[PDB]
């Protein structure tokens, strides 16, 4: 299945994933697409932070769903 | 609706630059604003941050040298005593905090402005 | 149809809406439920800012979807 | 995280909180530490009153931030 990763700056990424893909496996694809390290990605879906160790199906992420990518930087 | 940096350039070691971050769409009302930089071969690293209350915080490598400030829809980064190690593309970003401590989720970021700091021998003996 | 609204770390709340409801209409319902005025609300879905004039169907917001609410924070 | 609560007299107290702690949880911590009931407490940040049901991250209150306690 294919999903989308969207930034509020305008970037739209189309990824082929599986419902059992883990979040960290998705961030590895985003790094290939955008060059942002996984530790510096934060994905948001349904108003929730997508966490390591969980699958896309754990968050009810379905076909052609859109994940919100924000930049996660150590600060403060 | 975007952020957009300006003010970068080539400067000698010890020189000064003031970066400007112009925001459209009232996007600074996200509450948390920050400057970060990335040099070739290195990772992104936050240098300074300011929240909507005006409270600032800085990376250790820029304390006493950099100052982040805000005028409504523009965030600044006054850079003094610039070193060659400060050479990078500087980005301004706005976002929120989540359930983590010490990590910021930047929703928006600009295209960056290039800051190059070069050693220039002072030939006035 | 019933949708959900939450901040990233806050409680999720339920809205009864129609696909033809405008984003301004949705923000007004959030005020009725949660007391947050519309001028202090930012709604995000599918990595897009929900603009006040558009409808929920303009963003393909369907049954049981969750909107990400972000506060508008200003000094004083 | 550690946050600071500042009273009108200038007294600063430190609380250990979580980003997703509610303002309600914060007023309860102030009571356990200073003996001030949450009914008398009014928490302010950046000049805004903080609502009981909201979290610290809802208001983008980072670590080592300072809230202002005003007694009601
Ligand atoms: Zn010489």
């Amino acid at each position: 299945m294919q999903i989308f990763v969207k930034t509020l700056t305008g970037k739209t990424i189309t990824l082929e994933v599986e419902p059992s893909d883990t979040i960290e496996n998705v961030k590895a694809k985003i790094q290939d697409k955008e060059g942002i390290p996984p530790d510096q990605q934060r994905l948001i879906f349904a108003g929730r932070q997508l966490e390591d160790g969980r699958t896309l199906s754990d968050y009810n992420i379905q076909r052609e769903s859109t994940l919100h990518l924000v930049l996660r930087l150590r600060g403060g | 609706v975007q952020l957009q940096e300006s003010g970068g350039g080539l400067v000698q070691a010890g020189g000064s630059l003031r970066l400007s971050c112009a925001a459209s769409g009232s996007i600074f009302d996200l509450g948390v604003m920050g400057w970060y930089r990335q040099a070739p071969g290195k990772e992104r690293e936050q240098v300074a941050g300011i929240d909507y209350g005006g409270v600032t915080n800085y990376a250790d490598s820029v304390k006493g040298r950099f100052t982040i400030s805000r005028d409504n829809d523009t965030v600044y980064l006054q850079m003094n005593s610039l070193k060659p190690e400060d050479t990078a593309v500087y980005y301004c970003a706005a976002g929120i905090v989540g359930d983590e401590v010490g990590w910021i989720y930047y929703l928006y970021w600009g295209q960056g402005t290039q800051v190059t700091v070069s050693s220039h021998h002072h030939h006035h003996h």
